[PDB]
Order: C-alpha cells, then sequence, then structure tokens
RNA sequence: ACUCUGGUUUCUCUUCAGAUCGCAUAAAUCUUUCGCACUAAAGAUUUCCGUGGAGAGGAACAACUCUGAGU
C-alpha cells in the first residue's frame, strides 16, 4: 500500500472502520456459502495432499524422546 | 436523509484526515459505471438524475438505474432510426465532431460557468402526427414516460 | 463521452452530430483509447463493437 | 461447384491485436444451388425485414403478390387500392417537397 | 338487496431464492484439453452488474372498487 503510514488519527480510524464494515456488508451477500465451500475445499485439499512438514511431524515428535548423551554418539560416515 | 440543494456539491467540488478521501476513492469504477449506464438518450436534452456525492467531493455516484419500458424504448429507438436515416439522407456533408473533444490538456469546463445557462439547441425527437399517434404523443419523449401516472405504471 | 455531451450542450454541434459521435466513440474504443494492450480479453469486446457496426 | 460437391462426398466418407476478423473465418461457402441462392421470405408481400429502407424493399421485392392481387382483386377492390395508393403517394410527395436540398 | 378484514405509494433492514432469480449478459482464479491461448474450447469456484419471494420497521394518503367473509 502506498499509504501504509501517514497522518492517522481517531477520524482516520473511524473512516477505516466504516469502510471495513461496508466491505464486510458487501461480502455478506454470499458469505455463508462461500465460507462453507472454502472450508470444505481446504479440508479436502489438506486431507488429499498433506504438506511434507505434516508428514514428518509424527517422526519429529517421536524423535523428541532421545537423551542428550546419545547426540554426542552420532558417528560420521567414515566406516 | 433528504436531498440537498445542488449548489452545495457544486461548491464542495469547486473548493477541492486523508483517510476518508482515500477510502471514498476506492469505489471509482462504480462511479464510472453508474455515470455511463445513466447516459441520456438521443431524444433527451437534459436528464436530471439523483446523485449520491461524497461530502469531501472525492466521488459522486449516479444513484438511479436506467429503468425503461421495453415497448416504449424500442419504439423510441425506431423513431430515432427513422430520424437518423432522414437526416443522413438530407445532410450530404455531415461532419463528425472532433474525435478527441477538447484539448489534450484543456482544463475541464465548469458546469456553472458555460453549461448551466446555455439551453440545448434541439433534440432528435421525431415529429408525431396527432391523428394516429394520439395516445402516445403526450409522453413518447419524456425522461420516464408515465412515471407520475398511477394508472399505467405501479408508481415512482 | 462526457466531453462529447458537453460539446453538444455548448451548442457547437447538432444533436445528430452528438449521437453520431457517441456511436463512433463506442465503435472505435480501441483506436481512440489504448485499452487492448493492458487487458487482452478486452480486444474481444472491441471486435463485438465493430461487428455491431457492420450489423447497423 | 460440382467438384466442390463430389469432393464433399469424398471427404465425409474418407502476438497481434487483430481488430477485424479474417475472411477465412467466413462460413456459408456452399456448393448446392439450393443453399447459395436461398429463396428469401415474402411475407405475403406485406412484411419487411427490419432496418432496411422500406422503399428499397418495396422496389426489390419479387412482385409475385402484386401480380396475384392484380389478378384476383375485383374492380371495386382495385379502385379502393388505387385511391389508397393515391393518398399515400400524395402524402409522400408532400414530404419529399418539404424535404428538399 | 344490508355489515367486517385484506388498501395503495415510497424508504430501509433481514432471509430464502436452479426461477430465462436476468425474454440480458461481464470479469477473475484453478484444473483439463489439444495448439506452440484476446484472437480456445471444456469443467469448477468466486466477485461484480439487479432482480424476484417472504418478513419486519419507518412515513405518505386512501379508507370499502375488488377478493371475499358475515347475510
Amino acid at each position: 500500500s502506498l499509504f501504509s503510514s501517514g497522518p492517522y488519527e481517531k477520524d482516520d480510524e473511524e473512516a477505516d472502520a466504516i469502510y471495513a464494515a461496508l466491505d464486510k456488508r458487501m461480502d455478506e451477500r454470499r458469505k455463508e456459502r462461500r465460507e462453507q465451500r472454502e472450508k470444505e475445499e481446504i479440508e479436502k485439499y489438506r486431507m488429499e495432499r498433506p504438506k511434507i512438514q505434516q508428514q514428518f511431524s509424527d517422526l519429529k515428535r517421536k524423535l523428541a524422546e532421545v537423551t542428550e548423551e546419545e547426540w554426542l554418539s552420532i558417528p560420521e560416515v567414515g566406516d | 436523509k433528504e436531498d440537498m440543494p445542488p449548489e452545495h456539491v457544486r461548491k464542495i467540488i469547486r473548493d477541492h484526515d486523508k483517510r476518508v478521501y482515500l477510502g471514498a476513492l476506492k469505489y471509482m469504477p462504480h462511479a464510472v459505471l453508474k455515470l455511463l449506464e445513466n447516459m441520456p438518450m438521443p431524444w433527451e436534452q437534459i436528464r436530471d438524475v439523483p446523485v449520491l456525492y461524497h461530502i469531501t467531493g472525492a466521488i459522486s455516484f449516479v444513484n438511479e438505474i436506467p429503468w425503461v419500458i421495453e415497448p416504449v424504448y424500442i419504439s423510441q429507438w425506431g423513431s430515432m432510426w427513422i430520424m437518423m436515416r432522414r437526416e443522413k439522407r438530407d445532410r450530404r456533408h455531415f461532419k463528425r465532431m472532433r474525435f478527441p473533444p477538447f484539448d489534450d490538456e484543456e482544463p475541464p469546463l465548469d458546469y456553472a460557468d458555460n453549461i448551466l445557462d446555455v439551453e440545448p439547441l434541439e433534440a432528435i425527437q421525431l415529429e408525431l402526427d396527432p391523428e394516429e399517434d394520439a395516445p402516445v404523443l403526450d409522453w413518447f419523449y419524456d425522461h420516464q414516460p408515465l412515471r407520475d401516472s398511477r394508472k399505467y405504471v405501479n408508481g415512482s | 463521452v462526457v466531453d462529447s455531451h458537453v460539446q453538444y450542450r455548448l451548442g457547437n454541434v447538432d444533436a445528430f452530430q452528438l449521437a453520431d459521435g457517441l456511436q463512433y466513440i463506442f465503435a472505435h474504443v480501441g483506436q481512440l483509447t489504448g485499452m487492448y494492450r493492458y487487458k487482452y480479453k478486452l480486444m474481444r469486446q472491441i471486435r463485438m463493437c465493430k461487428d455491431l457496426k457492420h450489423l447497423i | 461447384d460440382k467438384s466442390k460437391e463430389l469432393h464433399a462426398i469424398k471427404e465425409r466418407y474418407l502476438r497481434k491485436f487483430v481488430f477485424e476478423w479474417d475472411a477465412s473465418e467466413d462460413t456459408s461457402i456452399d456448393y448446392n444451388p439450393l443453399y447459395k441462392e436461398r429463396h428469401q421470405v415474402q411475407l405475403l408481400g406485406r412484411g419487411f425485414i427490419a432496418g432496411i429502407d422500406l422503399k428499397q424493399q418495396k422496389r426489390e421485392q419479387s412482385r409475385f403478390y402484386g401480380d396475384l392481387m392484380e389478378k384476383r382483386r375485383t374492380l371495386e377492390e382495385k379502385e379502393q387500392e388505387e385511391a389508397r395508393l393515391r393518398k399515400l403517394r400524395k402524402k409522400e410527395a408532400k414530404q419529399r417537397w418539404d424535404d428538399r436540398h
């Protein structure tokens, strides 16, 4: 935004609140069905294709149970 | 609210918290679309419209919608068709107006200075014979033909 | 469009000239205004207008 | 056209901002005489295609129904039509006299 | 043949609406398809242009033509 910073006061905050309320009111036209479809679509997308971090989170959490003494015991690949 | 004198918006737009002004500027394509869709018809010289204008003059929408009765609209445009053909047959040297009206950087004209007191030359209204066009000659060329008549339309 | 209308209102041109100028403006948007480059799909609309001219 | 037809039989059984369309996009390039020269509508000699000049349509119409009326109309009907045409042509001539260069 | 509701106009809010919600017609995004995608099709979503139905509220002037009911 070209007006990210500037003379912002209580009247500017009121104007921004009014215009945001107007935008919300405009979005109310199809808000329920649009948000329902968005939630269903994102849920099915996450269920079908899981992010790699999600796939490795199980092993990441199972990896917590390790002593600090074993960390120093990690060898190299010289053998 | 109620409609205000047209001189108020005139003075406001003559004289000109930036957040209000910037937020009002966002809806400009609606202003363009409502101005263009309320465009006067060739048979109208002046078309007064209800206007919702920002208090700071940053924007002004033409509030109304172009509601026209389909048979009346089609008949008016058929009469326009006849008149246009007659005029083009009459005028062999028809001159199209300059494609880019006004200078590239000519300051915009002030309506209260050179448009307010100038009356239109004429409209493209077709002449209607009273013997056959008796039921329609009273309102065939109005901004909204029977808007104020309770019998023919539902209301305002 | 507004400049053509104010030109008619001043009285310089006739109402027939005003209507013909509006027809030319709405049939020659691409020539009078550089719109097609910024939005390619708009070009389609332009052809429509020209087609409509060929129709009228 | 016949070569176009026989060809048809065989075939079936065997950037730039362009403002104006290209002529190759045209259709209705037929070989059948029944489809090239299509018999226009004569709406009983009383209906006319929209937009076109009424006088041009009257002049270029097939004049079949005019012959039909001049053959079928009785003498009184002929007099009635002649009087109506006289009055209409008088009005048209008055309009033409008013609209002169 | 006598009584009694339901009035019309306009403004605003809420909700439903697959109804040609619209006898009109745009834009964006994604996927797919063969080209090599303004000059291209398919599928889907969404946003705008603005309607209909129902309800509620406001104010404007009409109160029994009609719809009927009670006779």
